[PDB]
């Protein structure tokens, strides 16, 4: 149990670092940002 | 200034509210546009 605990711990403790020093992690959450912003920009720039 | 007003510049028709532009313009520059090519910035021909 005891080394069970500590496992878990420390495999908690790297998702933290995981998401933070790597860039493109929530890459797939950024591109529904990117495309709602996109289509919108296009249609505003269509007007001339 | 400041109320919806039908404004009318050396034939610049249009519609909207007329307030006071700290956007720096070179002496040759006459009115500014945005991304859409539509007037946002006028240079009232008597009073600079």
């Amino acid at each position: 149990q005891k080394l069970i605990a500590n496992q878990f711990n420390s495999a908690i403790g790297k998702i933290q670092d995981s998401l933070s020093s790597t860039p493109s992690a929530l890459g797939k959450l950024q591109d529904v940002v990117n495309h709602n912003a996109q289509a919108l920009n296009t249609l505003v720039k269509q007007l001339s | 200034k400041n109320k919806c007003v039908n404004f009318n510049f050396n034939g610049l028709k249009g519609t909207g509210v007329l307030t006071e532009s700290n956007k720096k313009f070179l002496p040759f520059q006459q009115f500014g546009r945005d991304i859409a090519d539509t007037t946002d910035a006028v240079r009232d021909p008597q009073t600079l």
